[PDB]
């Protein structure tokens, strides 16, 4: 909306919208298979729901969505709920993957498709990146010069290209913004999309269950921010984690806010 | 000092003969009619 | 106007670049009456180059120049003629049956289509083809011919023969130019026509292959056994035979020209200077003699008529005038930009102005005035003037001399126009008016301040003359203070006439010149005699 | 540049009409046709897409703006549709035996749904208004529902014996279920093959346009039986070939884009 | 009596409504019915025409003002329909396979077409507006079109190989073709057994009245896929016999003729 | 329309209707087979089209409708074009045929069907004639008297009837106006219609390619007029005739004026 808003500092602080957003919203947790395995129970979901029912969240509002692994989850994550919490296990070998996941879900992307074979693309600003999803992505790129020829690589010999990703399920790629690249991607197994980074997504909340806070959302190595909805627990079990989440869910939803842009079920918008 | 704009607009016809120069200087290349069409899934006779 | 022509030359200088590009990628008088008849009998050639192996593959079937020498009848005399036919701009097709050594392959073979052009140089032992050394115009009207390809069999030692057949195109005459045939000891001047190709019904084809319904004419057998193809028509040609006192018309054109080399052109100009009149010259010095009107009355030669304006421009943008203009513009730009590290050479005025930056001084006020006046010549062809704009008079003299002078040529007019523009009225004065106070100046180091109504001198206020000449419009000194005061004394003058003479108005100027005022006739004659070259 | 706020707007009536935003919206938008495989089969050509694009180029739509996306069958298309363009046209073949299926497809795409998930094994769900429906997509959905009473006992069904339930969908690829609003239901669903979602119907989608290529207009968007409406973006043709249909679509595309308007969301 | 010109008409709002021109228009006009052979076949009576005439005589239409004109089939009727009367009625049977042909018949007779000829061997034709269509009559028309580009070359077709052309009709007795308006088309047609004419649809003909006898209303007169209108003289009936239909027509012949209006041209 | 029109003699108005139609004209020639026979060319239609293009007529505006013979053309002449030209060869043994064709196409007719058997018809004015078309029309007529008997003929013996047409395809019959006639016609092979003559058809132009003017359009022998759209030519070849027509089509078109009554394809209106 291009119009203005107006207000006044004499007005009164209205009553709490909590205890009504709980009733007219939905919550959705994303836990790993490891958690259900350690728990070894079948009614723990109904348990947690009956516990939420004390905190105010009614019966048919809380949902649980299992994800076998961080990478399988990063492959086309379809977050469709009014409030999303994600419990994310730390792993040094998976640091960049669970940072790309964060950059994907915490933020709101506007994606267009990319045809490698017929055209060649470039990035314009520091928010226009190339994200690829699938079972096994392998991306090679050759930047070109003013007269449409390679730079330290040959337009024909695909082996000359520069490999940026190997055997990855999700890849977020940022290259020099202002030169034309020629790509080689396993299109049969991974689709790649030119996505602009809009403002953040206040609907999700990442909770790193183990190690220190390492997620660097912003690709530039100069901010390294720690947003409000980027949390950290230290764990020796999963029941304590879930009890903590249930007992401090109010702070989480105070740290989150329903989306502003539009309604959509996936982790990004599409505009062809 | 708008004489540059005025003279550019006026003398924009020269671009056509400049393109002519670049064309007669550059190389030429023409293509042929090609078919994607319907193609029949034709095998061989049953032989022994 | 007459300075607008120089401004237009400078403006249209950008065509010299593309003209030179074209030239690079390419590489008393009288009149005689051709429009004679001709018949051109010619033919094509071919160049076939086969590959080795078993003998199934060719690597080239291309065209080749073809001479021909014959005889025919015209106006009752048997004339021996000689043609040379070639082509340009053809489509190179190829056939390929496989990579095996036994598969029919033509790696490249030429076909002429509507995007091609054939050239037929022609020559005979008549008089026109030795008289066509200086041409004024050339154009020919010839009938068309339809040239068809004949049967051609490829000599395969094994199997069936491929048969090349069909193909045909129509040559219509479009374009005539000059050329030369180069012999062992002498050279011959010849006349080459250009025919355009129009494809026709018979479609060329290659039997026992997947090639059919393909139009054009290839190089295999273009003549179809015909000894020659024959067009017939008339060629119209005008000459510039350098004849003389009106008899003894040459034949073979019987002349050499100044190509054997200005030393005498200057003398011609200095002989034609004073014969020029003054009233009619002032009538001509107000006319916008743009490129057409300046280059129409020149009865040029066929090459000069094509490149005359560009020819003079490519030298006009090499001169002190053009270089000084570019220097002034660079100075103004660098002054408007460099202020932080500002060029602090000098400024005789209120603030820094490129028009008022004295330099190269190898009286102080006299020097300053001359240096400031050496840029009002640029003001003249920068349109910040009001009067007869001396370069205009120079150009009028130029256009009045180059229409009379016998010695004018394609290589010759270039750098004559520039030597004129540079050496016509070398010393020249200008004035600026402010609150009924005229400040003059001249490149000869002379300055004069004076009031309009009552001519009586005044101290020359420098740092005000500069502040005025920088921005305010300028005027020329055709009627300069010395002659102006002599006139106001002897030939008593009115307020309006004096104001109009200050403004240098052609109406009052020509009115005095018709009233036979020697104090203006002498000044104008001085200007002419300075426009001497 | 406020987002997520609904502010009063204001204007006038002595303001003049601006120029035709067509011939610019074409250049700055995208168009996506959805044709059935029978069209390509009958056509028996492989350059028809480029031909239609070169035709569209005469209407104003540039080359890299038009797209043709094939779908083998109405039900296959209904299985998890994803219409992501700036203007969508859908050519729907008529079939009496697919009437409700191609009505549910229309009700799904023409309208805009706000969807939450469903965990059958845990909760017992209910509808609140006439817009909270249950849409189930997948390969073969077999849905059964038991309404319950005040004390969470069944009504003519046994909560334990799944066979006593009231089957409302038998092996369908897309189901849109409206049940009695104000009671708690318990469901049986083949969740291995079908995913069901509790979706509240918002205002319409103005980005898509259905075109029934054959028989009479039968689509009942509104689940309620009283209204049975017909909107502007629900079109009809009579056909014996497909080249004629595509020529008609092309020649009257501007009417279609006038009947359609870009999405609010 | 200034014919060939169009002048401003004027009137008022105080003049009273004049008498009923009914019972005079019936006498000074003529009514032509067009029934199918199946009707007389089912009937199996020789005096049914005199019967319906003596029945009309009660409604006011005199004896020799009514005319019956048989037609074996809808396609044989579509083959050069020559309707020359002052009030025409056309009883039309429904067949889901004939829908397009019985809609083309409607679009041909309900409206008034200004038809210029066409010669395919010489010229290549283009449409100018959305109402400048090509109507083809004959016994078996097989129409193929190849659109051309700006430089007179085909689009997905070749200007020699007629097999590469795009087919819009295949052995149809009546066809009405609309193509993209702004592109020249090269045509192939069975000129020997079919005539094609380039016609502009003017305002409608208020002199005929189509009465569908069976199925739901499907006739899309307007070629554009946005209107799908139902005109006033586009009637429907549900039938099991034919005597009931003829009695209905005779009893409600006044409403029919009120829906119709004597022609202008 | 009944309402009046006004004007002046001083004005220079310039205010007039502007609109569109089929593309600003159409033209249709009707030439005999003999012309194409003599020519023996299959590109002469396109030749004439590209010639007319110099006179202004665009490509898709000129048409040619070959007709084998005057009688064949007279049999149901279907003219539907905005300008019609009819080249017509001279044959002294066909004067009445090629005057009836003229009286049919140049003039506008309003025709009603006729039932010979059940009824006996008559003519009212000097413009109510009987036109018969078909393959071979042999007509016979018996006038009648006040008491419904015959006059020099017998209601039973058809041989007593008076013959007016023998082996004619088109006949335009005028009989005494004010008496009842009984007719005998070859109704199997010909159709007869009671037609009334109206204002002329300004859309057709006859061109007698040969001999002097003979066409008596007006059945009354006192007028023998000659209209602006009734032309003559002297011919020895057909190419010269067509070149003449093309060089002077603007005068033909200044002599022809588009229709006023309505649009129609045949040479007469049907009004039952
Ligand atoms: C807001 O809270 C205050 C304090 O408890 C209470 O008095 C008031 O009623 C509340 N507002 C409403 C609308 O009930
Ligand atoms: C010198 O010039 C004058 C006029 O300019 C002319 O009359 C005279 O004949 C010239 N002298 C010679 C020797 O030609
Ligand atoms: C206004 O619309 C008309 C009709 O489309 C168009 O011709 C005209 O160019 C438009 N105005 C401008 C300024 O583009
Ligand atoms: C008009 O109708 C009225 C009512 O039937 C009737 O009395 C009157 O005579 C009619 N007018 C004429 C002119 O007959
Ligand atoms: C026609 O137009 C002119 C100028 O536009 C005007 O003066 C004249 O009155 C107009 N004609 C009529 C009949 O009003
Ligand atoms: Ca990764
Ligand atoms: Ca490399
Ligand atoms: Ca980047
Ligand atoms: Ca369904
Ligand atoms: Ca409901
Ligand atoms: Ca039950
Ligand atoms: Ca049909
Ligand atoms: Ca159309
Ligand atoms: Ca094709
Ligand atoms: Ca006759
Ligand atoms: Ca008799
Ligand atoms: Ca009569």
């Amino acid at each position: 909306i291009n119009l203005p808003i107006t207000g006044s500092m004499d007005t009164a602080y209205a009553n709490s919208t909590q205890e009504e957003t709980f009733l007219t919203s939905t919550l959705c947790l994303y836990y790993p298979t490891e958690a259900a395995t350690e728990i070894n129970d079948n009614s723990w979901k109904d348990t947690l729901s009956q516990l939420f029912l004390t905190k105010g969240w009614p019966t048919g509002s809380v949902y649980f969505k299992e994800y076998t692994d961080i990478a399988s989850f990063s492959v086309d994550p379809q977050l469709y709920c009014d409030y999303n919490v994600v419990l994310m296990k730390y792993d040094a070998t998976l640091q960049l993957d669970m940072s790309e996941l964060a950059d994907l879900i915490l933020n709101e992307w506007l994606c267009n498709p990319m045809d490698i074979t017929l055209y060649y693309y470039q990035q314009t600003d520091e928010a226009n990146k190339w994200i690829s999803m699938g079972s096994s992505c392998t991306i090679k790129v050759c930047p070109l010069n003013t007269q449409t020829l390679g730079i330290g690589c040959l337009t024909t010999d695909t082996a000359t290209f520069e490999e940026v990703a190997t055997a990855e399920k999700l890849v977020i790629t940022d290259v020099v913004d202002g030169v034309n690249h020629k790509l080689d991607v396993t299109t049969a197994t991974c689709t790649i999309r030119n996505c602009k980074k809009l403002g953040p997504r206040e609907n999700v909340a990442v909770i790193q269950v183990g190690g220190s806070d390492v997620l660097d959302i912003t690709a530039d190595p100069t901010t390294a921010p720690q947003t409000e909805r980027m949390m950290r627990i230290n764990w020796k079990k999963w029941w304590q984690v879930f009890y903590t989440v249930v007992d401090y869910v109010n702070q989480i939803i105070q740290a989150m806010s329903k989306r502003s842009r539009s309604l959509n079920s996936a982790a990004f918008y599409y505009r062809i | 000092a708008s004489l540059i704009y005025r003279q550019l607009l006026t003398n924009s016809y020269t671009v056509d003969l400049s393109d002519e120069i670049q064309e007669i200087g550059s190389t030429k290349t023409q293509n042929v009619t090609i078919n994607l069409g319907p193609f029949a899934q034709t095998g061989y006779a049953p032989v022994n | 106007m007459a300075s607008l022509i120089y401004r237009q030359l400078l403006t249209n200088s950008y065509t010299v670049d593309l003209s030179d590009e074209i030239q690079e990628i390419g590489s008393l008088w009288k009149e005689m009456q051709y429009n004679r008849d001709i018949t051109i009998r010619f033919k094509f050639a071919s160049s076939i180059v086969k590959s080795g192996g078993l003998g199934y593959k060719w690597s080239e079937i291309s065209f080749k120049p073809a001479n021909y020498q014959y005889t025919y009848t015209r106006d009752g005399e048997e004339v021996t003629a000689h043609t040379t036919c070639s082509v340009n701009g053809m489509n190179d097709f190829n056939f390929n049956g496989g990579s095996l050594p036994t598969d029919f392959v033509i790696s490249r073979y030429e076909v002429i289509k509507e995007n091609s052009y054939v050239y037929v140089d022609y020559w005979d032992d008549s008089q026109a083809f030795r008289n066509m050394v200086y041409v004024r115009s050339l154009a020919a009207n010839l009938n068309s011919v339809i040239c068809t390809g004949g049967d051609y069999s490829f000599a395969l030692p094994v199997g069936q023969w491929p048969v090349m057949t069909g193909g045909a195109v129509s040559l219509h005459s479009a374009g005539v130019t000059l050329s030369t045939q180069f012999t062992d000891f002498v050279s011959l001047n010849s006349l080459r026509f250009r025919f355009r190709l129009t494809v026709e019904e018979p479609s060329f084809s290659i039997t026992r292959t997947r090639v059919s319904r393909l139009y054009g004419l290839p190089a295999a057998n273009p003549n179809n056994g015909k000894e020659y193809y024959e067009v017939a028509g008339r060629f119209s040609l005008i000459s510039l035979v350098p004849s003389n006192d009106d008899y003894q018309t040459p034949i073979t054109n019987s002349v050499t020209v100044r190509q054997d080399l200005l030393g005498e052109l200057r003398e011609e100009f200095n002989a034609l200077s004073q014969e020029i009149a003054m009233s009619q010259l002032i009538d001509l010095a107000l006319l916008p003699l743009d490129m057409f009107s300046m280059f129409s009355g020149i009865k040029s030669t066929i090459d000069a008529a094509k490149s005359m304006a560009t020819s003079v421009m490519k030298k006009f943008k090499k001169s002190g005038l053009a270089n000084s203009v570019s220097t002034l513009t660079d100075s103004l730009s660098d002054a408007a930009s460099s202020i932080s590290r500002g060029a602090s050479i000098r400024s005789v005025g209120s603030s820094a102005s490129a028009w008022t930056d004295v330099s190269t001084q190898i009286s102080s006020i006299s020097t300053q005035t001359s240096t400031i006046s050496r840029r009002l010549r640029l003001k003249e062809m920068a349109t910040q003037t009001e009067g007869m704009n001396f370069d205009d008079i120079s150009a009028a003299v130029l256009k009045t001399k180059i229409d009379r002078s016998t010695q004018i040529s394609p290589n010759t007019l270039p750098d004559i126009v520039t030597e004129a523009s540079e050496k016509f009225i070398p010393n020249r004065a200008y004035r600026v008016i402010n609150n009924d106070e005229v400040f003059e100046a001249g490149t000869d180091g002379r300055f004069f301040a004076y009031r309009v109504e009552t001519f009586d001198e005044i101290p020359f206020d420098v740092q005000k003359f500069a502040d005025l000449v920088t921005d305010s419009p300028v005027i020329s000194a055709i009627i300069d203070f010395k002659t102006l005061k002599n006139l106001n004394d002897n030939y008593g003058i009115s307020r309006q006439q004096a104001f109009n003479l200050l403004r240098s108005d052609p109406r009052v100027l020509r009115e005095f010149i018709n009233q036979d005022n020697p104090i203006i006739r002498n000044r104008i004659e001085q200007l002419i005699m300075q426009c001497r070259l």
